[PDB]
């Protein structure tokens, strides 16, 4: 709308192409992690985390 | 012939609304042909195509309607295009200007020739029939590809169509006005065919029957004007129309029944190759229908002289047709066909991998096998992929089915709405609480209470013409709102 | 497709104020009618009455 665009004109947040899609736990149930597993792709490197 | 078994079959039958056995049911009347049946069957289709042909070439324009066409290509000055591909090409009993000027120069001559020796001594004289005759057989030498054929064929339909048109709305003027008999009306049609002579022939006549006449003349002789317009711009007399037209039908007909005994013991060929193309791609009465279609297609196209089985040379043609049709949808979405040739072909060499190898058919080596590069066959294991029902029975109770879990995102969110509704009345009150004009000036530069939103030049023709004041407007209004206590109630609104 | 089952020229356009053509974006065109695809720029949920 207009009025965002007049927001974003005034306070002047660039707002770029990253959306915030990250995993959020729904009304998250609280806890203690167990352990992570991460699967690996033949194509793609694994960057580090593994 | 064959009814009377089914009466007996259809006693039985308890209203069967199935069409397979029903299609199955009506195709059994005509039993198998011979060998060496066909033969009579593919000379009927043989005399009837030469007496179409004759008919079409005794009409005596159709060399005018070439030669026509011909200047209309030969016009501007270099053309290799495809509508020349689809002229002659002359069978005997690649295509070059040279030998088009040295079988087109003898055909010039004799159209010459035959042009300015109509008006001699007659229009039917038997030296000028000769001569048409000899046209005729110099016409019959070239014969063309099918597509300007028919094309030729579809003008003199329509020549046709406009001739027994005009004839068919003056036979049913006189029909619904005077009433004439067929008797006093033929004869005079047959002999006169050129003037008014019969009318006045009919006015000469009593017949006190005849008396609404007078009321309707207006029309009579005036839609006898157009076929005397018809007459000085063709120069034919409508019997031999009519003879040509009448031959024409019949080498028509003998084909369309040819056809039809074709047909009707060949549909069975038809079932027997289409009943092993049945692999669930499609419920099989298309692939029926669709068998017919190359069947018409096949025997359309259908040789003598080659010597062959008619079998094997219209297999290609259902083929064809069997896999046009079963790559024309395929699914719910529209895939092409050169992509299912692809999918295929990649489906094939990865069962003949996993049943050389043993495990999962890993792309990596049929890009290396195939030359192609990786990324393509991602693409193309990606797209592939049949979607699913709406319905879906997960569990055994009739409550869990689909309708659920499966959201809409058009419908946003009211809290967003609310937001949105409190930011307009905040804005609203910040251009309130700040002068008017300056209120009017951020109104109608970006947008807000307005359908669009004026350009700099726009407002410069508008309010006022200088366009370097309005940007010192547009950064002292900057400047006022960047303080925060005019705008502490829109620092919440900064996050959105 | 144009001429479809699914289409935005007949059964309703798909997103608010935007064609099938992709090009009639950015607000300030209105009421026009387009010369590609034909898609009138309404509203949302027209598409469920057409």
């Amino acid at each position: 709308t207009p009025e965002e665009k007049l927001l974003r004109a005034i306070f002047g947040e660039k707002a770029s192409d990253v959306k915030d899609s990250s995993l959020r736990v729904p009304n998250g149930v609280s806890g203690t992690v167990i352990d992570v597993q991460v699967f690996t792709r033949d194509g793609v490197e694994k960057d580090k985390r593994a | 012939a064959a009814a009377q078994v089914l009466s007996s079959v259809e006693s039985e039958i308890g209203r069967t609304t199935d069409p397979v056995r029903m299609y199955m049911r009506e195709m059994g009347t005509v039993e198998l042909l011979t060998r060496e049946g066909e033969i009579d069957i593919a000379k009927r289709i043989e005399d009837g195509i030469n007496q179409v042909q004759c008919s079409v070439a005794e009409y005596p324009e159709a060399i005018t309607y070439l030669l026509e066409q011909y200047d209309r290509v030969e016009a501007e000055e270099a053309r290799l295009s495809d509508l020349i591909t689809g002229f002659v090409d002359p069978n005997a009993e690649s295509i070059d200007p040279e030998l088009a000027r040295e079988k087109f120069a003898e055909l010039r001559a004799q159209y010459v020739v035959t042009r300015d020796t109509i008006k001699a001594k007659g229009r039917s004289h038997a030296t000028a029939q000769e001569e048409i005759l000899k046209l005729s057989e110099v016409f019959k030498q070239f014969r063309l590809v099918p597509k300007q054929f028919d094309y030729l064929v579809n003008s003199m339909r329509v020549m046709m169509d406009r001739v027994r048109t005009q004839e068919r709305l003056i036979m049913k003027l006189c029909v619904e006005q005077c009433k004439m008999p067929k008797k006093n009306f033929i004869t005079l049609f047959t002999g006169n065919e050129t003037s008014d002579t019969w009318f006045n022939a009919a006015i000469a006549m009593n017949k006190p029957w005849s008396e609404k006449l007078h009321d309707v003349s207006e029309e009579v002789h005036r839609a006898l004007q157009k076929l005397q317009q018809i007459e000085e711009e063709t120069g034919l007399t409508i019997e031999q129309v009519k003879d040509i037209n009448r031959r024409m039908s019949i080498g028509e007909a003998k084909a369309r029944r040819a056809k039809k005994e074709m047909v009707e013991a060949n549909l069975r060929l038809v079932i027997s190759i289409a009943k092993k193309y049945t692999n669930r791609g499609l419920q099989f009465l298309d692939l029926i229908q669709e068998g017919n279609i190359g069947l018409m297609k096949a025997v359309d196209k259908f040789e003598y002289r080659r010597g062959y089985k008619f079998s094997t040379y219209a297999t290609w043609w259902i083929r064809q047709a069997i896999t046009r049709s079963i790559a024309d949808q395929a699914r719910t979405i529209r895939i092409p066909v050169h992509m299912i040739e692809t999918i295929n072909k990649l489906n094939r060499i990865s069962r003949q991998m996993l049943q050389e190898m043993g495990r999962e058919p890993t792309p990596e080596e049929l890009a290396e096998r195939m030359l192609m590069p990786e990324d393509k066959i991602r693409k193309v294991l990606k797209i592939a992929k049949e979607p699913i029902s709406m319905e879906t029975p997960i569990g055994d109770d009739e409550d869990s089915h689909l309708g659920d879990f499966i959201e809409d995102t058009t419908l946003e969110l009211p809290l967003d709405s609310a937001t949105t509704e409190s930011l307009r009345a905040a804005t609203h009150d910040v251009l309130a609480g700040l002068t008017a004009r300056e209120a009017k000036v951020l109104r109608m530069r970006f947008g807000i209470d307005m359908n669009t939103d004026y350009t700099l030049e726009e407002v410069g023709k508008q309010f006022d013409v200088t366009r370097e004041r309005i940007r010192q407007i547009e950064a002292k209004a900057l400047r006022k709102l960047r303080h925060p206590s005019r705008s502490e109630v829109l620092r919440s609104f900064l996050d959105d | 497709e144009r001429d479809g089952l699914f289409c935005a020229r007949i059964f309703g356009p798909v997103k608010d104020y935007e064609c099938l053509c992709g090009k009639y974006k950015r607000l300030k065109h209105r009421g026009v009618i387009c010369e590609k695809c034909g898609v009138e720029v309404t509203q949302t949920k027209v598409r469920r009455e057409r």
